[PDB]
């Protein structure tokens, strides 16, 4: 979420992100509760305050509120004990911020994340950015390995796709900010077009991105003003199960078709309708490729179509317990590295060697019923030593 | 107390030639330059060393060598030929060894020049493993051979191994450059169903397999079971394996070497075993004496541990002292011979009983006060000089 990405974050980097024109919007927003009261209060204030005070603001009851957002905006560093008064500067910013100083849109913003999805499965045709594949692939989703073949898709990658739109999104920024830092993008900069949007080279390229992906639109040749889609500030089912592990979808869009391909067998396509069955072959095929079942349950409620929902509960138990059942029948033996010695002789010097390879991290399994200890080869080197030293001691 | 003496002091040189043996501070050329423990020694050694000549050529040849000795001798004795023929009653070591190789038709020169001419005890520091895949025991048996007394042993070696399918021998063939000898193992089928184990001699026993790990079938080895080598043996086996073989075995030297290898274990399972041993007549009668003291040690090593009374005490009543009256002790009547022999040394174990303190308990100190006081000897046959004697010690 956005409070842990603000969270994982230094003072130095957080006083500069705090910028005055949106950053101390933005960030009191994410205020769950009653910080949002306790700064406001003291943003008029000029001198510190004494902690229990601050402390014996809150009655008895529901006092977990109070120290989980003191916690919180602690972490986020708004205030300084001092000795409780806010960062002058976020201060000043927030007083500047109070009193100081459409229907094509959506619909480019649904057609750019819908090709997006295309080229991310194995479509055929699809938009071609070479930009966009290698920041898919660098996003930990993806791996080409070979630039001639195009790139495949990873176990991670299923699991995305079948994610929401807004999850995915939100995720998918995540990704390109933190491989930003890497590539050597300010992340400042970056970060606080965000926020100013819910209300240079570097920005430059990130709009470019921010377009690809289908948040924003210039609509005037890449003209400066830009004029944002829904999904840029942060819908019907259609899917139909029975109790025969048949699915009707009324999907005319090859995205969703594909999606269900993914996890079920694809038996009638209608011009407004589609059957497909989920079986033992598909759903463990999606199993392997790295899916688990609560991605798919996820999936088909949300998609959920209306004529289903009177049902309590949406999805048939029948449908979800044999799905959770094909997951779970799929993982059964293992695999390790270890070495056993034996003929530990004394009782009472058999549980001293125990606690030598528990420390290390070595140990795998024991038994002090027949005196035997395995041990990873890694740290055999370490192990018998200590035996010798023990014998040493006798 | 021959390993004792060669290893203490360089070594008994029976048969020298003549110095022969430069390692001690007389010499040996005349009896009565001889050190008295030497003398002692050497008889010791030289009568050990006549028992291993008899295992290489058996009894019966033996009391024949004898026979044949001594008719020599009474054949020589009668005639009048002044030493013509009285030289016969001298024995040599060679006419000894001609008469054994008369006899025989073996000749022992190999055992001869091991344990006659050279003048050294072996020691033999033994290990296993026992390989699960393979189902075999590899043995590791090391000598050290650097030490004042000692020699090095290059002949074969037998070696007892108790599996669940019975006991079995093998002979190893210990050369210089040896060090792991793979012996093949058996079956572990008398654990899938209860039926007996069968023993050393032709009986059979029910075994309690608990202690017992589950992957190996072998539940004790002896190396040098006959004492066919003048050895000192150092077996490295697990405490379970010394209790099996100080509660099931049938040889005497086994069950006393597993009391004396037990003092290092004090786990309860060595305290139960014990304890069994010393309830158990049927038992040879100085393996108790023996684990009266090794329970004695037992008990010293694991006070704060202990829960009951102190050990041996209610064996002593429930063995030697009244039904109605457990601190009165019975009447005497040494006429068993077993049960006075174990009655006069168990309290003399039981003083040795210490408490946290360091001090002998209260409860000892007057169970053997108590003893002294309510002694009655009007009644047996026999004298109470020496039951009195080891109360006193």
């Amino acid at each position: 979420n956005l409070q842990e990405f603000l969270g994982g974050l230094s003072p130095g980097v957080l006083d500069r992100l705090y910028g005055h024109p949106a950053t101390c919007l933005a960030v009191f927003r994410e205020l769950p509760s009653l910080a949002k009261n306790w700064v406001m209060r003291m943003l008029f204030l000029e001198q510190p305050l004494p902690q229990a005070a601050v402390a014996l603001w809150v009655k008895k009851e529901f006092s977990k509120a109070q120290e989980e957002s003191t916690g919180l905006l602690s972490g986020l560093r708004i205030w300084h004990t001092q000795l409780l008064i806010l960062n002058p500067i976020f201060r000043q910013n927030l007083r500047i911020a109070l009193l100081g100083g459409v229907p094509s849109l959506d619909k480019y913003a649904e057609e750019r994340w819908e090709v997006v999805l295309h080229f991310m499965v194995g479509s055929p045709s699809a938009a071609v950015s070479q930009d966009l594949a290698q920041l898919l692939s660098q996003a930990g989703l993806m791996k080409s390995t070979e630039p001639g073949e195009p790139p495949c898709i990873t176990s991670a990658g299923f699991q995305f796709l079948l994610l929401d739109t807004p999850a995915q999104l939100w995720y998918f920024m995540l990704q390109y900010l933190q491989t930003a830092q890497s590539r050597g993008m300010d992340l400042v900069e970056i970060l606080s077009f965000l926020f100013q949007l819910s209300f240079s080279d570097s920005l430059l390229n990130f709009l470019q991105h921010l377009r690809e992906f289908g948040l924003v639109f210039q609509r005037k040749r890449k003209s400066r003003r830009y004029y944002p889609t829904r999904l840029a500030i942060n819908q019907p089912g259609f899917i139909v199960v029975e109790t025969n592990y048949r699915l009707y979808a009324y999907t005319e869009s090859e995205l969703q078709i594909a999606l269900i391909a993914l996890f079920s067998e694809m038996l009638y396509r209608f011009p407004n309708m589609v059957v497909a069955q989920v079986t033992r072959e598909s759903v463990q095929q999606a199993i392997a490729s790295g899916i688990t079942a609560q991605q798919i349950i996820h999936f088909l409620r949300t998609r959920a179509h209306p004529v289903m929902l009177k049902q309590t509960p949406v999805l048939p138990p029948t449908i979800t317990d044999q799905i959770r059942l094909w997951e779970l029948e799929r993982d059964r033996l293992r695999f390790t590295e270890g070495v056993l010695y034996n003929q530990f002789l004394s009782q009472v010097d058999f549980e001293l060697l125990l606690a030598h390879a528990r420390e290390l991290g070595v140990l795998v399994f024991e038994n002090s019923a027949k005196r035997l200890m395995v041990v990873t080869p890694a740290g055999h080197s370490d192990v018998k030593r200590f035996w010798k030293r023990q014998k040493h001691s006798s | 107390k021959i390993v004792a003496y060669e290893l203490k002091t360089g070594g008994v040189l029976l048969h020298p030639i003549f110095n022969p043996a430069s390692h001690l501070h007389f010499s040996i050329k005349h009896p009565h330059t001889l050190s008295w423990e030497y003398y002692s020694m050497f008889q010791c050694k030289a009568h050990l060393v006549m028992r291993l000549i008899e295992n290489r050529i058996s009894m019966e040849f033996m009391l024949q060598v004898f026979n044949k000795l001594l008719s020599l001798a009474s054949t020589a004795s009668s005639q009048k030929f002044q030493s013509h023929m009285w030289s016969q009653m001298l024995v040599s070591t060679s006419g000894f060894l001609k008469s054994i190789s008369n006899v025989s038709g073996k000749d022992i020169q190999p055992l001869i020049k091991q344990w006659v001419d050279q003048s050294g005890v072996v020691k033999f520091y033994g290990s296993f493993a026992f390989n699960r895949k393979r189902n075999v025991l590899e043995l590791e048996i090391k000598q050290d051979y650097t030490s004042p007394g000692t020699q090095k042993y290059v002949g074969p070696l037998k070696v007892t191994v108790q599996e669940l399918d019975g006991s079995f021998n093998h002979t190893l063939q210990i050369e210089e450059n040896s060090l792991k000898h793979d012996i093949p193992c058996h079956s572990k089928s008398r654990r899938n169903k209860k039926k007996k184990i069968p023993l050393m001699n032709g009986e059979e026993v029910d075994m309690d397999l608990s202690a017992m790990d589950a992957d190996s079938p072998l539940l004790w080895i002896r190396i040098d079971p006959d004492m066919s080598v003048l050895r000192k043996v150092e077996f490295e086996q697990a405490d379970f394996m010394w209790q099996y073989q100080l509660r099931y075995e049938r040889d005497v030297v086994a069950q006393q070497e597993s009391i004396l290898a037990l003092e290092k274990f004090p786990t309860p399972a060595s305290r139960l075993a014990l304890t069994d041993i010393l309830e158990q007549e049927q038992c040879f009668y100085r393996v108790r004496m023996s684990a009266c003291f090794c329970l004695a040690k037992i008990a010293n090593s694991m006070v704060s541990t202990w829960t009951g009374p102190p050990a041996m005490k209610s064996l002593f009543t429930r063995m030697f002292c009244c039904k109605s009256c457990p601190n009165i002790v019975k009447t005497n009547n040494f006429m068993s011979f077993q049960s006075y022999f174990l009655q006069k040394t168990m309290p003399v174990a039981m003083a040795l009983l210490r408490d946290v303190h360091n001090l002998c308990p209260k409860e000892v100190l007057t169970f053997i006060l108590d003893l002294i006081k309510y002694n009655d000897n009007r009644k047996n046959k026999f004298s109470d000089n020496y039951y009195r004697a080891e109360m006193i010690d």
